[PDB]
DNA sequence: TTAGAGAATTGGAGAGTGTGTTTTTTTTTTTTT
DNA sequence: CACACACTCTCCAATTCTCTAA
């Protein structure tokens, strides 16, 4: 998924009211166009029925822009992309960056040459009406009962610390410190931080970055970013024009996004 | 002349009436006239005292007080809020008019606080259109206050008849017909800006608060419209 | 304009709450009266003085604070009567062209403004006090000076009560004080109501009977007798609970309709495609129907799913009821109930006798019998409501009133059919006559129920007279056979049907109780051959026309309709008259109604006649063609 | 916080009553008219607003030379005849500062200023201190 | 009592008139380099 | 420029009113 639009309301039933006598009627949607009443029924005035927008009925719609997977692209080619349209409950189930198997009906629709003229291009636009989404990159008492006795097992501290990052050769006190950072103190109120701050030092080519990436994959509300100015997501907060909308958005940095977690800062 | 000489003399009048909205008007006026504080004395009658002042036009009502008055009335208002809102405003005008010293051209607005349920920005789907809703958000940008036309007074140019209280859609709207029943004019009308009624208007962008933002998402922004007493607050 | 401005300035000015009149008020007021008398036909001075608001700013303060200055007071009263002159009198009629209609609307607007201003109790207090100290003198002590002042005072009150409600501010919701309600409250607090009761009950001042009748008519313009008679101490709780219950009923109906529409459309968006061929259904050509409006619609398919309805042309547009009913302020309703009670007990007989004397002597305006018939309907209905006492209305119970009402109703019927340019006005006058006739026919039933053998005797006498004379029987058929939806409202049709039901109820019970064979140079009679006159197509056409609004009809009205149709079907065996396609569409709606359980009588009658039709159809397939048209004696050929 | 702003129309001899950067007081009619551009920008029938200026007064120039009345110039000319006016003018420079008489003298001389000169139209010399 | 032939009024088909359109580079300036 | 929309006016004929015969 490359982008996901704002929620688009699609009219399902138009509500008309007579501006002369307040008599109301309802019109059903015929393949995207309204059969507007040209006359009122109670009275008989012509062109008196006005569309009451917020008494009409609407349903959710959303546009999604979906790129072919990197694992599926042919060698050295720029990726292809399709447009999906989801409606009702399937609208708010997919975010940008997700990988999905989408089942839907492959539609083809005309596009008018300019908005005030009904001539259409011979070459049709295509999109997929979404019928089903399946995410394919996602990866209680029965746990509490295990954890209660495992907590009173001997040297559970050492067991958890050694469980941290099995893929690297062991630095006992580093792993112990990261474990105590994960658990943290107790937050109470005055103003004292329960958060624990840890710093790792060493040459490039040490296991410090592997530790950072591991615990970022582990912890909830985690973040991973570089102190270098070329980082994917910044540490500080900033304001930017949302390019697909042009309206301002306050992008709070990783330190604010990790307000109840661990912020991993590589190249500090 | 005679009891039978009354054929609808000189009016193009509206004859279908929104029964639910008018029941809301009547029962909300009863609520304002009868609901009383912990020490009695009719709350909202005392708070209507300040509406005599210039640049005060909004009465803020507690939705839990409305619920205590009657569950069905509060449920109806919550479900059909945008439908019944001008009728609640007319009820407030009828309530405030017991002072007898009010400027009659003045508009009055009902505002609601202490709504029990809160909704996320992600939950503002089409099912919530027209319903009374409470949201939390962080203001990102506020635009200038403008005067918005709420009801235009128009002059019919080819019979000189004045049409009052032409209510505005999301488009600037002239009279659909002339108020003179035999006049055939339907597009030649002139707005009288001095005799029309305006409201203070301000639009603000908000986004999801830091607490409510789902993990990994871009912040979802929303456009909010503030009116009358609420602008620049 | 400027000269009027100068004189209006010369009247004086208000300061805080006290008006300081100039010494030249008399000549300036005479000049204003002169300008009004020398008006253009457009009534320019009327419009200009209304725009200047001198009635609100000068004349009411002068009237209320300098009423001891008698020449100025008399001049102001005459000027105010002139200014408050109703617009229909000002222009003669409703103008047919835009310019005079704009001027009419201007004068009407300023009249509505005057009515808004006149709700102050001080003005009516001064009017009541001056009328009281005038009427304190004996009639023989009066001269033209005082008699003309009584005329001008009562005409001012009449003019202010007559004014139509503004279309802008007639949107008041029930239980609220409209401008008319506030005006009636001003009359109540000033005590002019008691003076009106005195004028109605006085034998000496009978000369003002027509005036007082018009005041009372315009006072009780909006009210309904039974609804008003039901008012009392404990009404606030009743009306509050009723409002909450009706709110919930309306909400449940809207929810049910929303669910039905949500099922009728699918759970897929409208641009979700798909097309079907309905193989059995031939299209307008010979090819099979191609359906595009979604599979959900084919459960209750109809060919008119996407069709625009037709513009009813101006001539065929049905008549619509002129006003909605609103429950007026409770204080005003209590005051009007007390007024009506005291008036009925103390005033009504003498006032109605005086008005009948005026109509006999022919010293009344052209249509004052409409006020007479209004008073009959309203006050006899109020009498029967609550404590019925026929002594309070015994001046009305004579057969002469039946004869007078029947003559007026036939006259209005003829004039409606002939004077086509105000046929609706003649229909309204005929509606008043019909309601008066209905109330007499209801009152004799109440006399039968009442315990007094004397009123039972006189009830028998009047029933014998009415059922003997032919016009009372033939008038219902005459009305049905030339009723027109184009001209007469559905409220009239309701009243006609209910009056016919009550009349046939009484006549059937009378003939069932005893023979009484001779009727009309007399001839024999029986109720079955009378009922056979109601077997015409036009009357049943009108009855089903009223039946179409069964959702909005009252339960009593629905009972009247279904009882008459059951009488024609079950007892006269005229089901083929009612075998009709439009009537079958109405039955289709009745059977498909979600609230069909609330209409158990109607659906049972519909299923009875439908079963009879399908039996006949199984025997003979030409009945399907017979459904398509109204008929005469094919009612027997089908049989 | 971002500042609010208004358009104002200056007509006839009110033009060039001010320049960009001037602090002003503006008396005028607050006027509104329909603007389809604002209506389509906002989605609601919003009316454009402008001030029809009647009087512009720079908050800088609370007193202009044109504002001086015959009483004012009579006061000034008669006060100049005191013959101790130089000491009075020097003392009036920052009256809440003790001492610094040389500073007050220099600032008075700079505040009143000299005259620019251009002998022969080809050699300009400044008059400001 | 129904309905059909002649005259007048209203619905709307269609003929005629007017309106709107098809990332890039050099330079400055403040802050940050 | 020129090809679609948007709007008004006019004429034509189809429906309803009025008067007469079956
Ligand atoms: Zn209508
Ligand atoms: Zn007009």
């Amino acid at each position: 998924v490359i982008r996901t639009s704002q929620l688009i309301p699609e009219m399902q039933e138009a509500f008309f009211q007579c501006q002369v006598c307040a008599h109301t009627t309802r019109v059903e949607m015929d393949r995207g166009r309204i059969a507007e009443p040209s006359v009122c029924g109670r009275c008989h005035t012509t062109h008196s029925m006005a569309l009451i927008h917020n008494r009409s009925l609407f349903s959710d719609k959303q546009m999604i822009k979906l790129q072919e997977s990197p694992e599926d692209m042919p060698a050295g080619q720029t990726p292809h992309t399709v447009i999906l349209f989801a409606h009702n409950d399937l609208v708010d189930k997919v975010q940008p960056g997700d990988r999905v198997n989408v089942t839907g009906i492959y539609r083809a629709v005309p596009i008018r040459v300019n908005p005030r003229v009904s001539n259409v291009k011979s070459v049709y636009k295509t999109h997929i009406d979404v019928i089903h989404y399946r995410k394919t990159d996602a990866k209680s008492e029965k746990r509490v009962e295990l954890l209660k006795e495992l907590s009173r097992k001997p040297d559970i501290y050492e067991r958890l610390a050694s469980a941290l990052a099995p893929s690297i050769y062991e630095h006992e006190d580093i792993k112990k410190g990261i474990l105590l950072q994960l658990f943290g103190g107790t937050r109470k109120d005055g103003k004292f931080r329960a958060e624990i701050n840890i710093l790792l030092c060493g040459d490039p080519g040490t296991s410090k970055s592997q530790l950072l990436q591991y615990v970022y994959n582990l912890v909830p509300r985690g973040q991973y970013t570089s102190g270098k100015g070329s980082s994917a997501v910044g540490l500080t907060a900033y304001v930017m024009k949302d390019p697909e909308t042009r309206q301002l958005v306050l992008q709070t940095g990783a330190l604010v996004l990790s307000d109840n977690g661990i912020c991993c800062i590589d190249e500090f | 002349l005679a009891a039978a000489a009354e054929p609808g003399a000189g009016s193009q009048h509206l004859e279908v009436r929104d029964e639910v909205a008018e029941k809301c008007q009547k029962l909300f006026l009863d609520f304002l006239e009868e609901f009383q504080s912990s020490d009695g004395e009719i709350k909202y009658l005392q708070l209507a005292e300040e509406l005599i002042r210039p640049e005060r036009n909004t009465l803020v009502v507690s939705f839990v007080d409305l619920e205590q008055f009657n569950q069905q009335l509060s449920t109806t208002i919550q479900e059909e809020f945008y439908r019944v809102y001008p009728y609640l405003c007319r009820a407030l005008k009828t309530f405030v008019k017991d002072r007898k010293e009010i400027p009659l051209a003045k508009d009055f607005y009902v505002a609601f606080q202490d709504l029990p349920t809160r909704h996320k920005i992600r939950e503002l789907t089409s099912s919530r259109i027209g319903l009374l809703t409470r949201i939390s958000g962080q203001v990102v940008r506020t635009h200038p206050v403008h005067p918005e036309l709420v009801s235009g007074t128009f002059l019919c140019l080819d019979c000189q008849t004045v049409i009052r209280d032409v209510e505005q859609q999301f488009k600037y709207t002239q009279p659909n017909i002339c108020r003179n029943p035999v006049c055939a004019n339907r597009r030649r009308f002139l707005l009288d800006t001095n005799k029309s009624r305006f409201v203070d208007f301000q639009k603000v962008r908000i986004q999801e608060t830091q607490a409510e933002l789902p993990r990994g998402s871009i912040p979802r922004s929303l456009e909010v419209i503030l009116r009358a007493e609420a602008v620049e607050s | 304009n400027c000269e009027l401005l100068a004189t209006c300035s010369a009247l004086g000015y208000l300061e805080g709450d006290t008006y300081h009149k100039e010494p030249d008020c008399l000549e300036s007021v005479k000049d204003l009266i002169r300008y009004l008398r020398h008006e253009d036909e457009t009534r320019d001075v009327r419009q200009q003085l209304g725009a200047a608001q001198i009635l609100q700013s000068d004349l009411l303060p002068i009237l209320t604070q300098h009423h001891q200055d008698k020449p100025l007071f008399d001049a102001v009263i005459r000027l105010m009567v002139n200014l408050t002159q109703p617009a229909l009198l000002c222009f003669g009629n409703l103008p047919k062209e835009p310019s005079f209609r704009h001027h009419f609307l201007q004068v009407l607007t300023y009249l509505q403004a005057y009515k808004e201003a006149f709700a102050s109790e001080k003005a009516f207090g001064v009017l009541s006090e001056t009328l009281y100290e005038l009427l304190q003198l004996g009639w023989e002590e009066r001269q033209e000076e005082d008699n003309l002042l009584i005329e001008r005072i009562l005409l001012l009150v009449r003019n202010i009560l007559h004014v139509p409600a503004d279309l802008d501010q007639e949107k008041k919701i029930d239980d609220d004080a409209s401008a008319h309600d506030q005006l009636l409250w001003a009359i109540h607090l000033s005590g002019l109501d008691d003076l009106l009761l005195f004028l109605a009950s006085s034998s000496a001042e009978e000369q003002w009977s027509l005036h007082v009748l018009e005041i009372v008519s315009l006072m009780f313009r909006d009210q309904n007798p039974e609804q008003l008679a039901g008012v009392g101490q404990g009404r606030l709780a009743q009306e509050r609970s009723a409002d909450f219950a009706e709110l919930e009923v309306l909400r449940q109906r809207e929810m049910a309709e929303k669910k039905t529409r949500a099922l009728q459309r699918g759970n897929r968006h409208s641009r979700f495609g798909g097309s079907y061929i309905v193989q059995g259904l031939k299209s307008i050509g010979e090819r099979d129907l191609i359906f595009h409006k979604g599979l959900h619609n084919l459960r209750n398919y109809s060919s008119d799913l996407g069709k625009q309805p037709k513009k009813v042309p101006k001539r065929r547009q049905a008549a619509r009821e002129l006003s909605i009913q609103r429950r007026s302020a409770l204080n005003v309703r209590l005051f009007l109930r007390d007024f009506c009670s005291e008036f009925l007990e103390n005033c009504y007989n003498r006032l109605m006798g005086s008005v009948k004397d005026h109509l006999l002597r022919e010293k009344a305006q052209q249509h004052d019998e409409t006020y007479y018939m209004w008073a009959l309907a309203f006050f006899m209905a109020f009498n029967r409501a609550a404590s019925f006492r026929p002594g309070l209305v015994s001046e009305t119970l004579s057969v002469r009133t039946f004869h007078f009402i029947e003559q007026n109703l036939t006259n209005y019927y003829e004039m409606m059919l002939t004077d086509r340019k105000e046929a609706a006005s003649w229909a309204r006058r005929m509606h008043l006559a019909l309601k008066a006739y209905q109330e007499l026919l209801a009152t004799v039933n109440e006399m039968d129920i009442s315990p007094d053998e004397a009123v039972r005797e006189s009830s028998r006498i009047i029933k014998n007279n009415i059922f003997y004379v032919m016009e009372y029987r033939e008038l219902f058929l005459a009305l049905f056979r030339k009723f027109d939806e184009r001209c007469q409202p559905r409220s009239f049709l309701r009243d006609l049907v209910e009056t016919t039901h009550l009349f046939l109820k009484m006549l059937e019970r009378f003939c069932r109780s005893r023979g009484n064979l001779v009727v009309q140079s007399e001839k024999e009679f029986n109720f079955l051959d009378y009922l056979k006159r109601f077997a015409c197509s036009t009357v049943v056409r009108a009855y089903v026309l009223l039946l179409r609004s069964y959702q909005q009809n009252s339960a009593h009205t629905n009972h009247c309709i279904v009882k008459m149709l059951h009488r024609l079907a079950h007892d006269l065996k005229m089901e083929a008259l009612l075998f009709q396609l439009s009537v079958f569409c109405l039955f289709n709606r009745l059977l498909s109604d979600p609230a069909a359980g609330a209409y158990k009588e109607l659906v049972t009658f519909a299923k009875y006649i439908l079963g009879k039709f399908f039996a006949l159809a199984a025997v003979n397939q030409k009945a399907f063609v017979e459904l398509l048209f109204w008929k005469n004696t094919a009612v027997v050929r089908e049989m | 916080r971002l500042p609010r702003s208004k358009d104002a129309i200056l007509l006839a001899d009110l033009v060039d009553s001010c320049k960009p950067g001037d602090e002003i007081e503006l008396t005028g009619i607050y006027h509104n008219n329909y603007d389809g551009s604002l209506n389509t920008a906002n989605g609601f029938p919003v009316f454009a607003t402008v001030i029809l200026a009647n009087h512009v007064a720079k908050k800088d120039n609370k007193v202009a030379v044109g504002e001086l009345t015959d009483e004012d110039v009579k006061m000034i000319t008669s006060l100049s005849k005191d013959q101790q006016i130089g000491e009075k003018i020097f003392a009036s420079i920052a009256p809440s500062i003790y001492g610094h008489e040389d500073i007050k003298r220099g600032l008075a001389l700079a505040l009143f200023g000299g005259e620019p000169k251009n002998p022969g139209g080809k050699h300009k010399v400044r008059g400001d201190i």
